[PDB]
């Protein structure tokens, strides 16, 4: 599946995952996206027509 | 040395068994603390955060 959960499934907006097997346990692969290069810019809640 | 050496093994086996007691509380207390202390971590990232 894809978890919403905030940092269940890895730092970022989580995409997928991989288990891998491991002595006595399980390793996880976590793909998860995240904002990069960013940029300021003007606001305003709502826009005016007519 | 041989009558105290007796009189002194009782206390001493007396007063290891209350300190292993209180050992083994203590890391049941502390796996309740524990549990505690993950659901508090994970409410912080899915409540604050
Ligand atoms: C956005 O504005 C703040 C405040 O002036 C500034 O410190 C920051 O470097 C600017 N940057 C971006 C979009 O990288």
């Amino acid at each position: 599946g894809q978890s919403k959960r905030v940092d269940f499934c890895g730092k970022g907006y989580h995409l997928m995952s991989f288990p891998q097997s491991a002595p006595h346990g399980v390793v996880f692969l976590h793909v998860t996206y995240v904002p990069a290069q960013e940029k300021n810019f003007t606001t305003a809640p709502a826009i005016c027509h007519d | 040395p041989p009558e105290a050496e007796v009189q002194i093994d009782r206390l001493i086996t007396g007063r290891l068994q209350s300190l292993q007691t209180y050992v083994t509380q203590q890391l049941i207390r502390a796996a309740e603390i524990r549990a505690s202390a993950n659901l508090a971590a994970t409410k912080m990232s899915e409540c604050v955060l």
